[PDB]
């Protein structure tokens, strides 16, 4: 939702394979094209959810 | 989550271009389930009562 | 006693190994998180 | 040759060998009545018949071994409450090592039938096929099961030669096992009356013979024994499967709605008591009784049983659990110790107010303060801002009455939010969480699990019914259809379906 | 005997008579439409 | 199902239709009782569904009601009414307010246009 | 069970195996005795015919606290014998003032349900108070006794802890303390307290024979069960039995 | 807080039915293999 | 093919095997019974229902005693 | 620790599919 | 208070190993039941 | 709860042991 309050998706943070999930990426990049690059960090790509299009963009 | 919240703002089960195909999955399993039945009902005996009947048909 | 004129060989195939595994991992998927809770 | 699910057609043929496997598999479902009521006695905890009862613990086994009248345990505990000094052969532990005893002697019948499947007896006196009778066979066993089933009715539940069975009162206060009269009239067929139970196992034992000895001698005609195929064994196996899913129906149906064979202090109270309220009705009316007898309010309620308030609560529904909150309902929400007292919220001109209390559906609904007329004079807001029925503006004052919070006024608006929140579900009691380490959310009953496992067994038996319907009918070509049928599939030219001697 | 016991045999008779308008149509016609 | 709402409301309905008819006791409006007996035989099915005893009670409460104004003895009619409203708890709705109101928050609820239908809208 | 009489009439090898020893004696007569100051009681056989433990019970709709007639694990070992102890009157009224004697009996005593309940049937330290003078058919008497802890503190703990000895500390988990806050959650159980508390038994004399200057009647006994040094809360037992003397002048 | 027989629950409600299945396969190919005889027996 | 004491015993209950009445049998009183029957299950389930109500017979829990 | 139990799991799947595409029972013309 | 993957370590320690030698004797079964041609192939 | 699995081993045990004197495989002369 951009508002700073972060969703849990993985496995290893404590979720199962039902409720897990890959999250979209965040409201504020909005229709931004986000890939590894333009994060500042690896960190940052994760956090904004950067994999969600690096997935989406991949499966299509 | 993506299916109620798009209930909410969309109203999908409202819209006609989502009832034709659901008519395409209820009536998409309804003939693959009606074909597999016509199909296996007529089978012409090759097999006998201590084998599977999937080997009176031999590949090619 | 006595030898029976019953008792049969018993089948499966490479593929239906290949569906029983994966009937039962899946199924392991699927039943797993909700046993764990 | 055969595939995995085609694997025990070998022993239709051989009818030796199926009592082989009749054995084997009553021996595994006896050996796991015994093992299982013995796991049961390991986890089972006498110390309190009031507030922890056979149903609180999950007890699935148990119940069904004291409702015809094993009562009393070799541990010196009796379930009714007493104390003995010699239970004798039959008690938990005696009918459990019973089953294990039925259990190893079929295993090692099933293996000596497994072994001689040459006995003369399975064959015919005119061809040397193997083959069963399957209409004197009948006939043998619904004499046998009919004159089960009278001595039954007569000797058991009606106490003359047997115990009795376990009768209880409207409310679940008091029950005992005692023999019962049966109930010839309408009133036999009045589920709730245990009278019925004897009159029908008699009468129904009665036709139970008589049907055998009609069957012991009269041969079933030509037609039936074509249409229903007489001489195929899987005829009959899809008949029983109907004749089980049936009683399957019956049995999760009386279940789950309550019967005279499945009562409340035994397997738990039923969904439909919470809904009428069927416990407050009872609450109420021995207060009001009491108020008319003279007694003030404080020891009105005290006079009440904890028992009674045990039922009248939400954690003790069949209908409040999930499917994989496994385990007993006090792995839910602790072992209940005493009951609190009874809330009553009062305004600021001393009317009344009752929370309105949660129906099953919902996991979660809010604290609503209604009076006497259903009208919301109180709740508690989820938006705090505007709210003009919040408890700390009404001021609601909380009184207790009985129970080991008797006569405790609280005026501290946060303490009276705090049992609003409580008396929302249930008579409130104290409970301990911290034996089993429960968490904070609730279960079912073993009249929840016993009607899952069954009304969805007789779904899986309808199609099991449908299947062996099936092959019995079409035995013939269950192995291909020939080239004979290419003529009969046609519009016209026989003028019958499909039939060679027409045109 | 009640009133919903009433209404009960007078269903179990039109039940019957349902059953028996119908069962006695299908032999008549039968006859006349031997084979 | 009966369920303790069920009672609520059949109570509610209709005990705005007893105890409305104290109108009708004073003058001795003949008719008006004759055209509310379903009032009375509607109310002793909902107010006591369950409880047959005190249902069995306000038969015979009713009853004498309409044996005593078969007769026409008007002191004996409310010497009857008297005991079926104390016996019973008949009760009207009477007025809500902001403070001690909301009625009814549905529009299905069965007091929505009544003297105690009101909301607090904000 | 006979009189004191012909118990004394057989030999030692001729009892020895029957079951003679715990029973008291009987007396047959009603009689009165009248002590003297100087005199005392001697042979005080004390044997409690039906045990009694405090629980809570199961019945209609409530429960509440009552006894169970509970049986006992200890074979024959349960009787009091050779109790004495001066006899005095100053208000006019008898009393006992035990000093002497078998005064305890280890019973342990299992409760419907599983539970074994051991306790100390004791006596010592009592202070009876008649209800007159002169014994009589049915001069009741009636006091407060000690009941001392069941094992004194050279009794060990299975992991060698006790009152007077054993370790201190749980010798099993020995990094169990390693902080300020050492085994303190275990400090309830290694503490082992010498915990003594108080009895309550009422005797009632039913026949007196004073040819043989011999008393019986009828005594019930309430005390406190065992506290494993403090660790279990000891349960309420009550007791019912006969009781026996033989007065001197 | 996760549930505690479920680790048992899983872990024996997949090996137990796997293991079974691959027995009902490695005994057609042994069933197989002794049929046409070759350098196993 | 290994006669025992019991299979001589139970052997007379195993003799008839596919001896069969010439045709239509008892199947009309098989009908009535079955058509009885179902008219018994038909007031059960009523009865339970409370579909249908007796004189002094009620569908709730009583105290048997 | 269950995350151990799911990606066992899931790899177990995965390693199901790779031996059955690509050590799978041939079909035949003959 | 019981160490918590023993619950694991001998059941799968147990089941493993002993459905492992099943099937080694399933095997050869089979395998002797191809050899002579029977009813069984 | 590891009652069961002790009293599942012991049973386990002597189920074994059943079979291996009753269903042995016998030898033979010939
Ligand atoms: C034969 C008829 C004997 C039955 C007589 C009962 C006498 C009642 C009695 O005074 O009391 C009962 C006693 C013994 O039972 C109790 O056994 C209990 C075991 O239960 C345990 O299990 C429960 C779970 O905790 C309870 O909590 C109980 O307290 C707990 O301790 C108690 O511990 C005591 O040891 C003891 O009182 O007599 C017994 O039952 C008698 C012994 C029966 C043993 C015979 C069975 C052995 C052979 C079976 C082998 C299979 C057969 C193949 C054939
Ligand atoms: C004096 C004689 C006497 C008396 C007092 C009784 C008394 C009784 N009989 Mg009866 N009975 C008698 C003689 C008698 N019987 C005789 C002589 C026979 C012939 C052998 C029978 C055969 C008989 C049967 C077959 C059954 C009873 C049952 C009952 C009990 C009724 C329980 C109830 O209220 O409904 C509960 C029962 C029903 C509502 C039955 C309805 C039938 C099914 C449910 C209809 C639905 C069909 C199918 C299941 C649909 C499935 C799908 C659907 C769920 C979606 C009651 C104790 C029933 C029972 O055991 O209940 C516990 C029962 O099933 N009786
Ligand atoms: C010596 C015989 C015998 C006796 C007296 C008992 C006694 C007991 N068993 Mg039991 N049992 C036995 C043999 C026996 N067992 C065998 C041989 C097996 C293996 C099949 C079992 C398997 C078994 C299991 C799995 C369980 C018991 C249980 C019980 C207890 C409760 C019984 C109960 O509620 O039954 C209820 C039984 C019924 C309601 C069945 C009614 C019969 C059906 C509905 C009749 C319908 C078909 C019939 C043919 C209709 C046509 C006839 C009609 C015309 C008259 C009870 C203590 C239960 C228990 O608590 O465990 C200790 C339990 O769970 N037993
Ligand atoms: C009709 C069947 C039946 C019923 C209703 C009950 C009822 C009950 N049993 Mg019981 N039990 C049964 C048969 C039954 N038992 C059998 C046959 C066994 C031997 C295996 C046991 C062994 C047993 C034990 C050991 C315990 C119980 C307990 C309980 C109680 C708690 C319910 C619970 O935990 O559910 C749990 C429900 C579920 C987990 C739902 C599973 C949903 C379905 C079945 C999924 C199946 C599909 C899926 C493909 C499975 C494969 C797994 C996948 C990974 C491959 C309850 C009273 C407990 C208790 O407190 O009693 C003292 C307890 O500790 N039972
Ligand atoms: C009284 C019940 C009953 C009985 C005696 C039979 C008997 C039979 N069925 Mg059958 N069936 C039944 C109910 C029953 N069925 C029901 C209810 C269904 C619907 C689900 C079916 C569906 C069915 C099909 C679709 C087929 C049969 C077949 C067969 C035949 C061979 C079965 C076999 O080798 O299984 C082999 C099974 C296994 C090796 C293991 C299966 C693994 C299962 C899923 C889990 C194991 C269950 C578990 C251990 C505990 C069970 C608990 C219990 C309460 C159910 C045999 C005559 C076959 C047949 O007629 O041959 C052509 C066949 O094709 N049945
Ligand atoms: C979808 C439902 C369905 C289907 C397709 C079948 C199919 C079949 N059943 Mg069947 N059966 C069913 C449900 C079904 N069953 C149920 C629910 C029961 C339990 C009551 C049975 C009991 C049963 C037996 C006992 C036998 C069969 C047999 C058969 C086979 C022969 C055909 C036949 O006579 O049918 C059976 C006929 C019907 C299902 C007709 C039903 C029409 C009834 C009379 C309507 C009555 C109206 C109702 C009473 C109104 C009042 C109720 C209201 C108050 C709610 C065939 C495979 C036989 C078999 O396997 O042959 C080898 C056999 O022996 N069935
Ligand atoms: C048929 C024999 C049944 C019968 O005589 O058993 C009579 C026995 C009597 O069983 C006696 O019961 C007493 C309590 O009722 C005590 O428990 C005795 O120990 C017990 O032996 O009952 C059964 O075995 C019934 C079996 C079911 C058939
Ligand atoms: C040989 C081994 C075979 C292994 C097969 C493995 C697959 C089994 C998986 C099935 C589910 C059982 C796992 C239980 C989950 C778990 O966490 O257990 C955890 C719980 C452990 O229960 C614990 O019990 C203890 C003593 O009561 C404590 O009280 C704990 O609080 C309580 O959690 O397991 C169960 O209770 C097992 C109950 C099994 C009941 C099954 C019957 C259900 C009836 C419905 C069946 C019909 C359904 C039809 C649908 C088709
Ligand atoms: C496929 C499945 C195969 C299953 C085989 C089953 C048999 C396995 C049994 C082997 C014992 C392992 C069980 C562990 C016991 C248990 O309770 O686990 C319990 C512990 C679980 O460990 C937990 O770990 C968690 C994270 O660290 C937490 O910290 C817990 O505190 C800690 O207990 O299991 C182990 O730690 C497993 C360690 C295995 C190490 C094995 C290597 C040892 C090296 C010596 C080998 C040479 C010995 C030669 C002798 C021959
Ligand atoms: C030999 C012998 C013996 C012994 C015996 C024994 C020891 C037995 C046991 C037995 C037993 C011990 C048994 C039991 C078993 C069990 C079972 C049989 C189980 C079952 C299961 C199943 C069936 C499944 C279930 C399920 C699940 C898991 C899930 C959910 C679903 C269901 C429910 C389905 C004796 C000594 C006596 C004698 C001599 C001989
Ligand atoms: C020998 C022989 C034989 C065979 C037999 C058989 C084949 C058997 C089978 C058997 C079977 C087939 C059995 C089964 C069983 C099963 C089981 C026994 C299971 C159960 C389970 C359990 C016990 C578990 C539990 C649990 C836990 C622990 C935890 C979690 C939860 C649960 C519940 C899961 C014959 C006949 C040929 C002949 C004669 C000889
Ligand atoms: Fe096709």
């Amino acid at each position: 939702d951009g508002i700073r309050e972060p969703v849990s998706g993985s496995l290893l943070y404590g979720n199962n394979i039902i409720s897990g999930a890959v999250v979209p990426s965040s409201n504020a990049i909005g229709m931004h094209f986000y890939p590894i690059w333009e994060a500042a960090s690896v960190d940052e790509w994760l956090y904004n959810g950067g994999p969600y299009q690096l997935i989406v963009l991949h499966f299509l | 989550n993506f299916m109620l919240v798009f209930q909410a703002e969309h109203n999908i089960l409202m819209h006609p271009f989502h009832m034709a195909g659901v008519a395409g999955v209820f009536g998409g399993s309804l003939f693959s389930a009606m074909h597999g039945s016509l199909v296996t009902s007529s089978l012409i005996r090759e097999t006998t009562e201590n084998e599977s009947t999937n080997y009176g048909y031999k590949f090619g | 006693t006595g030898p029976n004129p019953n008792k049969q060989a018993v089948e499966l195939n490479r593929t239906s190994l290949y569906w029983g595994l994966l009937l039962i991992f899946v199924l392991a998927v699927l039943f797993s998180s909700y046993f764990f809770n | 040759a055969l595939p995995w699910y085609r694997v025990h057609t070998v022993v239709l043929n051989d009818p030796g060998r199926l009592i082989a496997v009749h054995l084997m598999h009553t021996a595994l479902v006896a050996g796991w009545a015994g093992s299982m009521a013995l796991y049961e006695l390991a986890v089972f905890d006498p110390s309190d018949p009031v507030l922890n009862p056979m149903w609180r613990q999950g007890m699935f086994v148990m119940p069904f071994m004291t409702r015809l009248g094993i009562t009393d345990s070799w541990g010196g505990w009796s379930i009714t409450g007493e104390s003995v000094s010699n239970p004798g052969i039959w008690s938990f532990e005696g009918v459990a090592l019973s089953h294990i005893i039925l259990s190893g002697m079929c295993f090692l019948a099933a293996i000596w039938h497994w072994v001689y499947w040459d006995l003369e007896l399975f064959r015919d006196p005119r061809t040397g096929e193997p083959a069963l009778d399957l209409p004197k066979i009948f006939g043998i066993h619904l004499f046998l099961s009919g004159l089960l089933c009278f001595g039954f009715g007569a000797f058991h539940v009606t106490g003359l030669f047997g115990p009795g069975i376990w009768v209880s009162d409207a409310y679940g206060i008091t029950g005992k096992v005692q023999p019962v009269a049966p109930a010839w009239g309408a009133d036999g067929f009045n589920p709730f009356n245990p009278g019925g139970i004897a009159a029908h196992h008699i009468a129904a034992g009665i036709f139970g013979i008589f049907a055998g000895i009609f069957h012991l001698t009269v041969r079933p005609p030509q037609r039936l024994y074509r249409a229903l195929r007489m001489g195929n064994i899987e005829t009959v196996l899809s008949s029983s499967i109907s004749a089980v899913f049936f009683a399957a129906f019956v049995t999760s149906g009386t279940m789950w709605y309550g019967a005279a064979a499945t009562p409340i202090e035994l397997f738990g109270p039923t969904r439909y008591q919470w809904d009428s309220g069927y416990f407050q009705q009872e609450i109420e009316r021995q207060v009001e009784t009491s108020v008319s007898e003279g007694l003030s309010e404080s020891q009105a309620w005290s006079r009440i049983p904890d028992k009674l308030a045990f039922y009248d609560y939400i954690g003790n529904n069949p209908a409040k659990g999930g499917l994989f909150r496994a385990g007993p309902m006090n792995k839910g929400d602790g072992i209940a110790e005493a009951w609190l007292g009874h809330p009553i919220f009062r305004d600021k001109e001393g009317r009344e107010l009752t929370v309105r209390r949660m129906p099953a559906f919902f996991e979660t609904f809010p604290v609503i303060l209604v009076d006497k007329d259903g009208i919301i004079r109180a709740d508690i807001p989820f938006r705090r801002a505007e709210s003009k029925y919040s408890i700390e503006q009404v001021g609601v004052t909380v009184d207790f009455y009985g129970g080991k919070l008797n006569g405790q006024t609280f005026k501290d608006a946060p303490t009276v939010k705090k049992f609003a929140r409580k008396a929302q579900l249930g008579e409130v009691f104290e409970f301990d969480r911290t034996s089993l380490e429960s968490d904070g959310v609730f279960r079912s009953s073993p009249r929840g699990w016993y009607t899952y496992g069954h009304a969805n067994f007789a779904l899986l038996f309808f199609f099991g019914h449908l299947w062996h319907g099936g092959r019995t009918i079409f035995r013939d070509v269950f192995t291909g259809i020939g080239a004979e049928v290419t003529e009969q599939v046609e519009f016209g030219a026989f003028q019958k379906l499909g039939d060679k001697s027409t045109k | 005997m009640t009133a919903s016991l009433s209404n009960f045999i007078a269903s179990l008779i039109a039940g019957g008579v349902v059953v028996g308008v119908i069962a006695i149509a299908l032999i008549v016609i039968s006859k006349s439409d031997r084979i | 199902s009966v369920s303790a709402a069920t009672i609520n409301r059949a109570r509610g309905l209709y005990g705005d239709r007893i105890a409305a008819l104290k109108d009708a006791v004073a003058a001795g409006d003949f008719k008006a009782i004759a055209e509310e007996k379903n009032a009375f035989i509607l109310f002793n099915s909902g107010a006591y569904p369950t409880n047959k005893a005190k249902k069995n009670a306000a038969i015979a409460q009713t009853n004498e009601i309409f044996k005593a104004i078969r007769s026409g003895d008007k002191a004996a009619v409310k010497s009857a009414y008297d005991a079926y409203m104390a016996a019973n708890d008949i009760r009207p709705l009477p007025e809500i307010n902001a403070n001690i109101g909301q009625g009814y928050s549905s529009d299905f609820d069965f007091r929505v246009r009544t003297k105690a239908g009101a909301i607090y809208v904000r | 069970a006979l009189t004191k009489s012909q118990i004394n009439e057989l030999s030692y090898l001729q009892v020895k195996g029957t079951g003679l020893a715990n029973r008291c004696a009987e007396v047959v007569g009603e009689d009165s005795i009248k002590p003297k100051p100087g005199a005392k009681l001697v042979d005080m056989c004390i044997e409690p015919k039906a045990w009694a433990v405090e629980e809570e019970v199961g019945k209609a709709g409530k429960t509440e606290k009552k006894f169970v007639n509970s049986k006992v694990m200890t074979r024959q070992t349960y009787t009091l014998d050779a109790i004495e102890g001066p006899i005095t009157v100053d208000g006019g009224k008898i009393t006992f003032s035990e000093k002497e004697g078998i005064d305890y009996a280890a019973t342990t005593v299992q409760l419907p349900g599983g539970e074994r309940v051991p306790f100390l049937f004791t006596v010592k330290d009592l202070v009876a108070k008649g209800n007159g003078d002169t014994f009589k058919p049915g001069f009741q008497m009636g006091g407060d006794f000690n009941t001392p802890s069941y094992r004194t503190g050279l009794f060990l703990d299975p992991k060698g802890r006790g009152g007077t000895t054993g370790y201190d500390m749980a010798v099993a988990l020995p990094a169990l303390q390693l902080g300020e806050e050492g085994d303190a959650e275990l400090f309830g159980e290694n503490n082992k307290v010498f915990d003594i508390t108080q009895g309550r038994i009422e005797m009632e004399v039913n026949k007196v024979n004073a040819e043989d200057s011999e008393i019986g009647g009828v005594f019930v006994a309430t005390q406190l069960s065992d506290t494993d040094m403090g660790s279990k809360t000891p349960k309420k037992v009550l007791t019912k039995g006969i009781f026996y003397a033989k007065v001197e002048q | 807080e996760v549930q505690f027989g479920a680790y048992l629950a899983v872990l024996l409600g997949t090996f137990l039915p796997a293991l079974f299945l691959v027995n009902l396969f490695i005994q057609t190919e042994a069933r197989k293999a002794g049929k046409a005889g070759g350098q196993d027996s | 093919a290994l006669r025992t004491r019991l299979g001589e015993i139970l052997r007379p209950l195993n003799a008839e095997y596919g001896k069969v009445a010439p045709g239509w049998g008892t199947t009309p009183i098989m009908g009535i019974v079955m058509l009885a029957f179902l008219i018994f299950l038909v007031i059960i389930l009523q009865i339970y229902n409370s579909s249908l109500i007796i004189e002094n017979v009620d569908v709730d829990w009583a105290n048997g005693i | 620790m269950e995350a151990l139990v799911y990606t066992f799991l899931l790899i177990g799947t995965l390693m199901v599919i790779f031996f059955a595409v690509f050590f799978r029972e041939t079909p035949r013309i003959l």
